[PDB]
C-alpha cells in the first residue's frame, strides 16, 4: 500500500493554474454589488 | 594639495554639486504625466499620492514648477498632507546646502503662525533629508530648537531629520534629548524616539543601548512605541553574521508579536547579502508556523535583504510563494522579488509578477506594482519587452473609476519611481567593489514601513544612486572629452513622450554621461582625444581623465 | 594529479543532485495539489 | 481628527460575557455596556463588560436605566478597581452586523458625553470556531454628508484591509458610520490553563470496551462489507465506457462502493488496533 | 576557471537542502 502511492504520484503533473475565479467577472461581481448597494 | 587631500577625499563634497551639477544639467521629465494624474481629484489619499510621486521623480534637481502651477489643490487636503507637501520640498533640494533655509523662510516656525504647525513642523523632517551623510551647523540647528518646542507635531520631523543626519554617528548629543524623547510615556512620540535612536547606533551593537531599548518595549501600553524601537533594535546591529544569535532567539521566543517581528528584521540586517545556511532555517521555518500575518510578512521579505548577492536564487524559492493561502505571504512573495533583483531587467521575475496583480485582495495587487516599479528602471523596451506593455498598464487602472483607492495607489506611486530624477538616478545596494551601500540598504528597510506610516517611506531618497561616468583632469576643470559605443544603438533609447495636444552605435558623449550599467561594456574607450584615461574604465562615477 | 583529484568531485556531486531534486519536485507538487483544496 | 488605524483591543473576558449573553435570551435584541480602560488618542481598550436586564418583551434596545448602573458602577468599585464606561453594544440575532435607525439613536444620545464610546454589535448564531461575528462601529457627523467631505483621513495602510459586507453596505456604511480593526488580548496567564482543561481523557484508553461486543462489532461491519464489495465487484466492470467525467454526473442518485469501501477499513483498523494494544499493556503494568 | 566549478556547485547543496525539510514542514501544516 506504501509502493501504491510511492509510484502513484508521477502524473501529477501540469495542474496548470488554479484560477480564483476571473478579472473581468469578479470585476463585473463588483460592479453588481455597488448596484445593489445604491438601490 | 595634499594639505587640502583630507577635505576631498573625506567631506565627499565634490561629488556631491557635481551630482547635482549632473542634475540640473539632465533633466528629461513630463507635465503631461502629472496632468494625466491631475483628473483624481477627490478627498482621498490621492493629494498625498501626486506630492510623493513628484518627489520621488524630481529628487535632487531643485525643480519647483510642477507644485508651483497652483496653490490650492496643492493645499486643499490637510493635516499630514501638509506634513509631507512640507517634507516633499526637502527631497527635491536634496544634496544643496544653500537653498534649505532661504526657500523655507516661509515655512521656518515663528515667522508666519498659521493655523497648521505640521505645515511648519515637518520642515525639519525636510532638513534631515537634504544633508543626510553630511553633519554640521544641521546637527546643533536641528539640536537647539528641539530642547524648546511644540508636542509631538515638530518633534517628529525634527527627531526624524536629527537622527537622519547623524545616521550612523554614535553621538552622545543626540542620543541625550533621544532619551528625554523616549520617556515621555506618550505614543505620538513612539516614532519620533525609536526609529532615530537606532539610526544614530547603527551597527554600534551598545549593548546597554539595547538593554535600555528593550527593556523599555515591554512596559509600554502604546503600540508606534513598540513600532518605532521595532525597526530601531533591528538597525543597532548591522552585518554581524553571529553576534546577533543570542537576541535574535531571545526576541522570536517571546509572546509579542510586534516583538518577534522586529527579530525578523533583526536577522535580515545581521545577514545583509549573507548566503547563511544557518539563517535561513529558522528564519524561514517562523514564515512558516507563526500565527501573526504582520510577521508572516516580515518573514519573506527579509530573503531579498540577505540574498541579494545573487539574484538567481531568489526567483526559485518565491515563485512558490506566490501562491499561498493567505494573501500575506502572497502579498511579501511580491516584494521579496522587488527587493532582490531590482538592479537588473530580471526576465524571470516579471514572468512570476505577470498574474500577481490579478489577484482579488486589494494589496497584493498594490505591491505587484511597486515590484514591478523597481524590477525595471531606467530600462527601455530592450533589455525586456514588457517595459511598455507595463508603462499602459499603470494608466490603465489609474483611469479606472471602479478600482479600489489603495489598488490604484501602487499605480500612482509607480509613476514616480520608473521615471526618477528624469531617468538619471537608480537604486543600488551594491557597489562593484563587492561592498553593500548601507544608506540605501537602511533606505529600502525603511522604504518598508508605509503600511504603518505613509511618510515614512518618504526615505527613498537614500537609495537613489546616479549612473553617470564623469571625467575630470584637475580639481576643478572640466574636460572635453567625447567618445562612442560599439553593441547595438537602439539600447540607448529615452522615454520620448507623446505630447499631444542609417544609424548610429557612434554616440558622442560629454563629461556628465548617463549610461546604463549594462552598457559600461559596450562603449569604446576614448583613443583619438587629447585626453587619455588613467583608469581602465570600468565602473562610472567620476575619474582621473589624464591629458596626453 | 587535478585530473585524478579535483574533477573526481564534480563527477560525485552531480549524482547527489540527480535525485534530491526528483526528491523536491514530487514533494512541492503533492503539496500543489493540497493547496488546491484549501483555497477552494 | 482620526487616523483611521483606530484598533480596538479588548480582551478574553469579556467575549464569553458577550456571547452567553447575547445566547441566552437570543430572538430579543439585548444589550450592556463596556467596563474599559481607556487609552490614548489611537486606541482604546475595553476590559471588562456587564448586561444590563431588559425591560419588557418586544425587540428592542430600549433606554439605559440609570438607577442600575449608578447602583453598578460603584458596586464593583468598593471592591475591586476602578474602570470608567467606554462604550457599549447591542446583539443583532441572526443577521450580521449594522447600526439600525434605533440603534443609531442611542448610540447618539452616549457619543454626547465622551466622544469615543464604541458602538458594538455581536452575532452569537453566524459564529462557529474562527468566526465570533463582530466589527463594532461609530459613527461619522451627517454635517460633513452634505459638505460632500470624505472623513478619517488615511496616514496608515491599516484601516483598508477588512472589506465590509454587501448586506451593511446596504445599511449606514458608508454614510452614517465605519468600521474599526480589531484584535483580541491573548496572554499565557490565560492560554495554557484553557487548552489543558478543556479536552482531558482521563482513563478511557485503559479500558477494553465492551469485550464480547468488540469481536462482535468486527462482524457487524464486515458482513455488509462483503457486499459491499460486491458493488466493487460490479462498478469497476462497467469501465472503459461512457467517459468518466460521466459517471460523476450520473452517480448522484445511488451509492458508490469505492469510496464507501476504503471507509468502513479505516474504521475497522483503529476499533481494533487500539483495543488490541490496550489489552497488552494491561497485562504487564496489573501484575 | 575550473576552481569555480566545485566550489559553486557545493553552494547550491548548501542551497538544496533546506527545500526538502521545507515542504517536509507544509506536508502537515496545511492539514492543520
Ligand atoms: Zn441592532
Amino acid at each position: 500500500h506504501n509502493m501504491s502511492v510511492k509510484a502513484m504520484r508521477f502524473p501529477p503533473k501540469s495542474y496548470n493554474k488554479d484560477l480564483e475565479s476571473a478579472e473581468e467577472r469578479r470585476e463585473r461581481e463588483q460592479q453588481d454589488l455597488e448596484f445593489a448597494k445604491e438601490m | 594639495d595634499q594639505t587640502l587631500k583630507m577635505i576631498k577625499i573625506l567631506s565627499g563634497e565634490m561629488a556631491i554639486e557635481l551630482h547635482l551639477q549632473f542634475l540640473i544639467r539632465n533633466n528629461n521629465t513630463d507635465l503631461m504625466i502629472l496632468k494625466n494624474t491631475k483628473d483624481a481629484v477627490r478627498n482621498s489619499v490621492c493629494h498625498t499620492a501626486t506630492v510623493i510621486a513628484n518627489s520621488f521623480m524630481h529628487c535632487g534637481t531643485t525643480s519647483d514648477q510642477f507644485l508651483r502651477d497652483n496653490l490650492e489643490w496643492l493645499a486643499r487636503a490637510t493635516n499630514w498632507a501638509k506634513f509631507t507637501a512640507t517634507a516633499s520640498l526637502g527631497v527635491i533640494h536634496k544634496g544643496h546646502e544653500k537653498e534649505a533655509l532661504q526657500l523655507m523662510a516661509t515655512y521656518l516656525p515663528k515667522d508666519t503662525s498659521p493655523g497648521s504647525a505640521y505645515q511648519e513642523g515637518g520642515g525639519l523632517y525636510a532638513l534631515g533629508l537634504i544633508h543626510a551623510n553630511h553633519g554640521g551647523d544641521i546637527i546643533d540647528y536641528l539640536l537647539n530648537q528641539l530642547k524648546n518646542a511644540s508636542n509631538d507635531i515638530v518633534r517628529h520631523g525634527g527627531s526624524l531629520g536629527l537622527g537622519l543626519a547623524a545616521m550612523g554617528t554614535a553621538r552622545q548629543d543626540v542620543y541625550d534629548l533621544l532619551k528625554t524623547n523616549l520617556y515621555q510615556d506618550d505614543a505620538v512620540t513612539g516614532e519620533a524616539a525609536g526609529l532615530a535612536l537606532g539610526l544614530v547606533m547603527l551597527g554600534s551593537k551598545n549593548a546597554q543601548a539595547i538593554e535600555d531599548m528593550v527593556g523599555y518595549a515591554q512596559e509600554t501600553q502604546h503600540e508606534k512605541i513598540l513600532r518605532g524601537l521595532a525597526v530601531g533594535i533591528a538597525l543597532v546591529m548591522y552585518g554581524r553574521m553571529e553576534e546577533a544569535d543570542a537576541l535574535i532567539e531571545s526576541l522570536c521566543r517571546d509572546k509579542d508579536p510586534i516583538l518577534r517581528r522586529s527579530g525578523m528584521y533583526t536577522v535580515a540586517m545581521a545577514y545583509c547579502g549573507s548566503g547563511n545556511n544557518k539563517a535561513i532555517r529558522r528564519l524561514l521555518h517562523v514564515a512558516v508556523s507563526d500565527v501573526n500575518d504582520d510577521v508572516r510578512r516580515a518573514a519573506v521579505e527579509s530573503l531579498g535583504f540577505i540574498l541579494f548577492r545573487t539574484p538567481e536564487q531568489c526567483p526559485s524559492v518565491v515563485s512558490l510563494l506566490s501562491e499561498s493561502y493567505n494573501p500575506h505571504v502572497r502579498y511579501g512573495a511580491a516584494m521579496a522579488l522587488g527587493i532582490c533583483c531590482a538592479g537588473t531587467g530580471n526576465k524571470e521575475a516579471i514572468n512570476l509578477l505577470e498574474p500577481m496583480t490579478n489577484d482579488p485582495v486589494n494589496y497584493v495587487r498594490q505591491g505587484a506594482l511597486i515590484a514591478s516599479a523597481l524590477i525595471m528602471i531606467q530600462q527601455t523596451e530592450i533589455t525586456c519587452p514588457k517595459v511598455n506593455q507595463f508603462r499602459q498598464l499603470y494608466s490603465k487602472v489609474i483611469n479606472d473609476k471602479h478600482d479600489d483607492v489603495m489598488a490604484k495607489f501602487g499605480a500612482i506611486l509607480a509613476q514616480g519611481i520608473l521615471d526618477a530624477g528624469g531617468h538619471n538616478v537608480t537604486i543600488s545596494l551594491q557597489s562593484r567593489t563587492g561592498h553593500t551601500h548601507m544608506p540605501s540598504v537602511v533606505g529600502v528597510l525603511v522604504f518598508t514601513q508605509f503600511w504603518f506610516w505613509f511618510p515614512l517611506s518618504h526615505f527613498l531618497s537614500l537609495a537613489y544612486t546616479p549612473t553617470c561616468v564623469i571625467g575630470l583632469n584637475k580639481d576643478l576643470k572640466m574636460p572635453k572629452v567625447q567618445y562612442k559605443s560599439n553593441c547595438k544603438p537602439s539600447t540607448f533609447a529615452y522615454p520620448a513622450p507623446l505630447e499631444v495636444p542609417p544609424e548610429p552605435n557612434f554616440q558622442l558623449l560629454d563629461n556628465p554621461a548617463r549610461v546604463m550599467p549594462a552598457q559600461l561594456k559596450v562603449l569604446t574607450m576614448p583613443e583619438t582625444c587629447r585626453y587619455q584615461p588613467f583608469k581602465p574604465l570600468s565602473i562610472g562615477g567620476i575619474i582621473i581623465l589624464k591629458d596626453t | 594529479g587535478l585530473r585524478q583529484y579535483y574533477l573526481s568531485k564534480i563527477e560525485e556531486l552531480q549524482l547527489i543532485v540527480n535525485d534530491k531534486s526528483q526528491n523536491l519536485r514530487r514533494l512541492q507538487a503533492q503539496r500543489n495539489e493540497l493547496n488546491a483544496k484549501v483555497r477552494l | 481628527a482620526v487616523d483611521t488605524a483606530e484598533q480596538v483591543y479588548i480582551s478574553s473576558l469579556a467575549l464569553l460575557k458577550m456571547l452567553k449573553h447575547g445566547r441566552a435570551g437570543v430572538p430579543m435584541e439585548v444589550m450592556g455596556l463596556m467596563l474599559g480602560e481607556f487609552v490614548d488618542d489611537y486606541t482604546v481598550r475595553v476590559i471588562d463588560v456587564f448586561a444590563m436586564p431588559q425591560s419588557g418583551t418586544g425587540v428592542s434596545v430600549e433606554a439605559v436605566d440609570p438607577v442600575f448602573q449608578a447602583k453598578m458602577l460603584d458596586m464593583l468599585k468598593q471592591t475591586g478597581r476602578p474602570e470608567m464606561v467606554v462604550g457599549w453594544y447591542h446583539s443583532h440575532p441572526g443577521f450580521g452586523c449594522w447600526l439600525s435607525g434605533v440603534d443609531i439613536n442611542t448610540q447618539q444620545s452616549f457619543e454626547a458625553l465622551s466622544e469615543r464610546a464604541v458602538a458594538v454589535v455581536v452575532d452569537p448564531i453566524q459564529s462557529v470556531k474562527g468566526k465570533v461575528v463582530i466589527d463594532a462601529f461609530r459613527l461619522i457627523n451627517a454635517n460633513m454628508m452634505v459638505l460632500g467631505h470624505e472623513p478619517r483621513q488615511t496616514t496608515s495602510n491599516l484601516g483598508h484591509l477588512n472589506k465590509p459586507s454587501i448586506q451593511a453596505l446596504i445599511h449606514g456604511l458608508n454614510r452614517h458610520y465605519y468600521s474599526i480593526t480589531i484584535n483580541y488580548r491573548k496572554n499565557e496567564l490565560e492560554q495554557k490553563m484553557l487548552l489543558n482543561l478543556h479536552k482531558k481523557s482521563w482513563m478511557e484508553g485503559l479500558t477494553l470496551q465492551d469485550y464480547s461486543e468488540h469481536c462482535k462489532h468486527n462482524e457487524s461491519v464486515v458482513k455488509e462489507m462483503l457486499e459491499l464489495a460486491k458493488n466493487y465487484n460490479k462498478a469497476v466492470e462497467e469501465e472503459d465506457k461512457m467517459t468518466p467525467e460521466q459517471l460523476a454526473i450520473k452517480n448522484v442518485g445511488k451509492q458508490d462502493p469505492k469510496r464507501h469501501l476504503e471507509e468502513h477499513v479505516d474504521v475497522l483498523m483503529t476499533s481494533n488496533i487500539v483495543q488490541c494494544l490496550a489489552a497488552m499493556l494491561d497485562t504487564v503494568v496489573f501484575k | 576557471d575550473l576552481y569555480s566549478r566545485y566550489k559553486k556547485l557545493q553552494q547550491e547543496l548548501e542551497f538544496l537542502e533546506v527545500q526538502e525539510e521545507y515542504i517536509k514542514d507544509e506536508q502537515k501544516n496545511l492539514k492543520k
